[PDB]
């Protein structure tokens, strides 16, 4: 049994850039694909893109493009968002899984390409193995 | 990314009741391929079914799912005092995937 | 089969070499091969492709069989097969097999013959 | 080992049972190991071709035969293989084996998967053609050819007889495998089996023009 | 001694195999040799052992004057001695000692005088 | 280097400087290495013995000659010997070395004692056989028989020419060699001499029947 | 050059050991050697020296084309190449390329003829 | 590689395409291969020459020959050279080698250096003699004599056929 | 110059299992015969079965059947007591000591052959070094 | 087990005094293999004598053993402080080997 770990609870700027981390605690995280969410006050969980710390693609979500980063160390255990341009909406429980254990090409889909242009591909599966919550705290 | 909801938002439940829980997404799931998975406040989400009814490793069979394109439910028998958590959402069966805003399930 | 082969082979020829034989004044390891492309000329190069394929089965269970990591063996021990299949070391002189070229033989005899 | 003879520019082929006393052999130079690559006979050369023509199997003992001579390739691999966890699974080419430096492309591959225990081979025997050295076993980062060897006896006659590319794997074979081209950590083709070496790189230009994580060819 | 002698050989033939040539499709280790069993026919099998034993001392001496670590040529290097024995570049036929026989040639001196 | 001739399936041993006109060598397929064991000549096989007969030195190298054919062995030894401090004694066989597949019983043999600094090698010279391959060194945790090695040259004709006992060793030869056969990591039976593998298997089957630190035979 | 040597050589002497044959019952480093001192008679050593030196650049240009790290079948391959050269095909009777020694081939040829 | 062969002890040397049907090789006993040493030909064998003889070069796959037989050498090295960061320049001993077995004297040398990638070998293409062996690479703590190795022929007869110095690199 | 090093004292409950650990401190106890005695108070020494960490078999005393057992890893340093089912008898000052820095034949003695009945044999030598004691001190 | 004793136990002597102590076993010993060793209070026993009579590594000519059979003795000459340890025996001439209850001697 792996138990992934959040890092425990901080208190940050608006502005500045937080480094959110998951250890695998029992496993690693190699070719699998830890998806994080962001449990605001009152919120559900926004999804943020998975990290393959052995990469081909690794995702970004859309709502998170330009603040954050989807990003592992090849065949490490320790899995890191960076949180950038941080603000108060942001403060939440972040937690990681792994969302597809396999990022094989298989799990690579996505809108179509047009002649002369292309679209990117990507595919996360079920959140089967989910780990502690960190609390960021963001003042403002 | 995609728009989820979820249904009636609150449950009023005694222990040992049978209820049912609903998710609706803006889009058809292709191979009913949504998650249920629940989480008390203060504590981490655990993964109760997979593919629209299936249980998920380690659940109990008082969990069972259903449902098919964008309209899917959880029945839960039997609800324990451990079960009154909210319940949540997400879809697997498209890209990016997405959650809803979860389903509160409370003791009556 | 390609008819078109392009080649290569080792540049192990003697008199091309003046003071750069010294192995770390020269290339010594890319620069020491030669190239070249030839037509199928009598159909000989998809011939040899085929007997290559054959040649890989049986050499793979001669491999099999042995215990040396690497042959460098091959071409010596079959120059050796090659003398001995045509004299193992026995000969007869009117066996076909001995490999003998007696025709001017025949004239120092004959010359013989008529003294 | 059957042993093919050039005679009057002709290959004829000597079984070793029979007798040709016409076939002079006055040196062992005239006695070359001829390196084949499987493209002569008119083969798929891509990556999930050569990766279903390569298995994984323990108990064998390894095997390495020289050669002098061969044929150019227009494709070799450059194989560095590795499980999830980032150990190897191939073994490391022993001293004087060096890869093959004569490929018009090299199918350089990374990734990660299970490996199963044992060395990597060839599903036909073809021979992995190292640098005049040719073998059953698959050696870390270290180029070869895939093909066939000879033995020949040559007359005593003057005849005298890159880009790279980089893929990513997965799971080496496992019955489903997709490959990615890689250009850069930010750029990728997906790989579709028909398209060759020279594909890849003109869809490369493409890619490289157009901004740059994985995309698809569009025909 | 033992007069009998249980034996066991490599499976060294030619086309005996199928598909299952290729080293990782088979054996390639264990199943690849063949046995059996013989009686001590003209006392060979005590003999051989004691040929064997006075051959490790002879090869022994050998290995300690040398410096391959697996002198895997040596019988090669054997079947050079045989045919330079046999014939050391040099070939007289009067005396046995290229070992051929013209005996019977004596028939084609007798063609040539009747031509 | 004498080598044996078999004509008429009658040994004749050709010397290196005399002419037999008789031999008869088409091809190097006729001439073979043949390694035959220590046991049809008469000799003790247990172990104690073969502790007496192994010795070591220092500043010896290695030596290896292989072989095609051989013997089977009643009795090889497989040992994982260790000084007292857990460092090995006995070498690593180099790569392609695998134990000796051929063998009814198999005398494996662990325990500590000094091991003097050198290889360990035969007081007569006898060959260490691991599989196709003759040594004059033992190597660590490598099956082999023990014996010599003829060569000779075959007629073209058609003839085509298990149980591990564990010990555990005492010293490795200072003056006493007291064995002990392990038939569970808590039973141990004194091993006498006359104690064949076959005897050994019965007392092993017996005491294990029966119950089961140290026994002994009690005959 | 230096007319005065002082060599050294193996001691690969067949029939010089008893007993000490055993691996580890003999020297096995510096006293498996023979040596001793002589004149160069003729100026053959000091013509050595000019071979050796000659011939090393010919062996490197030789080593550069080949693979094997360590030989020593090359010279077992010089031994090949000798026997090839001198009957690497057929036997031409008369001809200065088998060296095959006819000649005393009179006597019996002559005493046949007479008849 | 041409072959010297030895004529009721006059030289003659035969090259690939010469035949001599008077030159009797009855077995491989009468082959040897011979490591000659660079001493009797008149050259320095001094510290500062054998220096200037050895250089590095990257890229020059190793080679090894035999030998037989051999000079006795007056002056042999021995190096056990380290880098200047003190890891090791020299390259290990193979398994096999040992160093030259008959030396007067031995020029054994430590002490650091830069070491440009590469093998450390002799400019002249000389051998590095070690025991019954000939390289062209300088290995760790090995002796050999600087020399040359030829092949040759020789007859049917009966003939046959220390000091350590301690120097620091700079 | 090795000197044994036996653990300090402690106390313990009746009916526990202590460990007692001593250390080769300047040496190892390999193939050894380490012995052990029990020196409770009013009392001389109690003795106990010799433990060989790289062992064949180990001695026993008939005091300590079903109470004590005799163990080392192999090629290690530490050697161990375990003093099970606890009694205030057992309050005692224990010691660890070398006798017999070799197992071979001459420790090896015993009871006679009865035949179709078998005796194991163990001995042990005079015992030259002795480490520190430690005192357990028993509960009741 | 092996039963053995000690006597007078108790010796109170001035120190440089010569005295003998006694042991006995029930059983004679093998090869006269008995042990003598001491220890004060506090420090682990140390072997004086081995064989009887024979002295132990280390030890001074004021320790001297000897005996037979099961009745051995020791003699210690000019008592050191240091020697007013308490004296135990022990049978390694049988098996399993075994201790004497010790003697005492305290300075008077
Ligand atoms: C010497 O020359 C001979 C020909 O004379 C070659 O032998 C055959 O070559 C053909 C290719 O031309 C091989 O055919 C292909 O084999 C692939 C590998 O299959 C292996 O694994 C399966 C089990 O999964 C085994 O049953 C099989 O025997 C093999 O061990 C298949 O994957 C191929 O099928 C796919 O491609 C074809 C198109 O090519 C499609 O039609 C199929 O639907 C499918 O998508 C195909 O079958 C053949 O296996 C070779 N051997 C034999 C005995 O016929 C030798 O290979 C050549 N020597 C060397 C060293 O290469
Ligand atoms: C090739 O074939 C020959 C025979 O033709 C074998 O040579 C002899 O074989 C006999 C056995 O048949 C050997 O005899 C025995 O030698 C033992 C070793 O002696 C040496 O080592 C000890 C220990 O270090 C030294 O003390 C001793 O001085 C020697 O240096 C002896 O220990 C044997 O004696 C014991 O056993 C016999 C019963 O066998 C009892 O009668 C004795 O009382 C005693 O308990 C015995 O003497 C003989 O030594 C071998 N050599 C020679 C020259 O005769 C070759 O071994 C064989 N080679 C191979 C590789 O197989
Ligand atoms: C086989 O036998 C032949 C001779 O028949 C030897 O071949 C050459 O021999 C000459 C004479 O010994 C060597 O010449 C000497 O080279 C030294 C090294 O110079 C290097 O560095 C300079 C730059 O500083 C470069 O220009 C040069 O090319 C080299 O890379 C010089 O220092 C020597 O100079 C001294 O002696 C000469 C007289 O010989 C004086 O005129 C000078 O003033 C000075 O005192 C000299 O020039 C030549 O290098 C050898 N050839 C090769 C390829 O090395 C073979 O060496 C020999 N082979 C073997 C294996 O033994
Ligand atoms: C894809 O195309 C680009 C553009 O030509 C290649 O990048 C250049 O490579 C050459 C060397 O061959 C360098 O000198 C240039 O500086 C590179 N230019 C860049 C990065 O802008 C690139 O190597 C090609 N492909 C792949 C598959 O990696
Ligand atoms: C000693 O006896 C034991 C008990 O039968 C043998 O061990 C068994 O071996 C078989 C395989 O042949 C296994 O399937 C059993 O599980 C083993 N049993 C146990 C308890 O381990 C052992 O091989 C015998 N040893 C000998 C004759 O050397
Ligand atoms: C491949 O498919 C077969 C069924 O044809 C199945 O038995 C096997 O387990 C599959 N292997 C993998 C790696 O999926
Ligand atoms: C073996 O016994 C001899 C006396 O015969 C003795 O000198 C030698 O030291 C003893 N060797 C060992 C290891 O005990």
């Amino acid at each position: 049994q792996v138990q992934l770990v959040q890092s425990g609870a901080e208190v940050k700027k608006p502005g500045s850039s937080v480094k959110v981390s998951c250890k695998a605690s029992g496993g690693t995280f190699d070719t699998y694909a830890i998806s994080w969410v962001r449990q605001a006050p009152g919120q559900g969980l926004e999804w943020m893109g998975g990290i393959i710390p052995v990469l081909g693609i690794v995702d970004y979500a859309q709502k998170f493009q330009g603040r954050v980063t989807i990003t592992a160390a090849k065949f490490t255990n320790i899995a890191y968002m960076e949180l950038s341009s941080l603000r108060s909406e942001d403060a939440a429980v972040y937690y990681c899984a792994r969302g597809l254990r396999s990022l094989s090409p298989r799990g690579q889909e996505g809108p179509t390409p047009a002649p002369g242009w292309r679209r990117a591909q990507y595919h996360y599966y079920y959140m089967d193995v989910w780990g502690t919550g960190t609390l960021v705290t963001v003042s403002s | 990314e995609i728009v989820m909801t979820q249904s009636p938002g609150t449950l009023s439940l005694s222990p040992g009741e049978r209820a049912t829980l609903s998710c609706r997404a803006s889009q058809s799931v292709s191979s009913n391929y949504l998650a249920w998975y629940q989480q008390k406040p203060g504590q981490a989400p655990r993964l109760l079914i997979y593919g629209a009814s299936s249980r998920a490793t380690g659940i109990p069979d008082r969990f069972s799912g259903s449902g098919s394109g964008p309209d899917f439910t959880l029945t839960i028998s039997r609800l324990e005092p451990e079960d009154f958590a909210v319940y949540y959402c997400q879809q697997y069966g498209s890209s990016p995937g997405t959650f809803g805003g979860g389903t509160k399930v409370e003791i009556k | 089969c390609n008819p078109n082969l392009h080649y290569w082979t080792t540049q192990d020829e003697g008199a091309a070499i003046g003071l750069a034989w010294i192995p770390y004044f020269g290339p010594a390891a890319e620069g020491i091969y030669t190239e070249g492309i030839m037509h199928n000329q009598n159909g000989l190069i998809c011939g040899l492709r085929q007997l290559a394929n054959e040649t890989t089965q049986a050499l793979q269970l001669f491999l099999r069989a042995t215990t040396e990591l690497r042959t460098f063996s091959i071409l010596n021990r079959k120059a050796i097969d090659f003398l001995l299949q045509r004299w193992g070391g026995t000969c007869h002189i009117l066996g076909p097999d001995c490999c003998i070229e007696p025709h001017d033989w025949t004239k120092n005899i004959t010359d013989k013959i008529d003294q | 080992i059957p042993l093919g003879v050039v005679h009057n520019n002709t290959l004829q082929v000597s079984d070793i049972d029979k007798l040709v006393c016409r076939d002079k052999l006055s040196s062992t130079s005239q006695l070359k190991s001829v390196g084949l690559n499987l493209e002569g006979n008119g083969v798929a050369t891509d990556v999930p071709t050569a990766t279903k023509r390569w298995g994984f199997r323990a108990g064998v003992p390894p095997k390495v035969v020289n050669y002098e001579a061969g044929e150019w390739a227009e494709n070799c691999y450059n194989l560095d293989i590795k499980k999830a966890d980032g150990s190897e699974c191939l073994p490391e080419a022993p001293e004087g084996v060096r890869g093959f430096p004569r490929c018009r492309y090299v199918h350089k591959v990374s990734g990660t998967g299970p490996c199963p225990e044992g060395y990597a081979f060839h599903k036909e025997g073809a021979f992995f053609l190292y640098d005049r050295l040719a073998s059953t076993i698959i050696y870390r980062s270290t180029t070869f050819s895939e093909g066939v060897v000879a033995f020949l006896i040559l007359p005593e006659t003057k005849k005298d007889f890159t880009v790279t590319l980089n893929y990513v794997a997965d799971n080496f074979g496992t019955n489903m495998t997709n490959f990615l081209f890689q250009v850069d950590h930010l750029t990728y083709v997906q790989l579709e089996p028909r398209f060759t070496p020279q594909f890849l790189v003109q869809l490369n230009e493409t890619i490289y023009t157009n901004g740059r994580l994985i995309w698809k060819v569009n025909p």
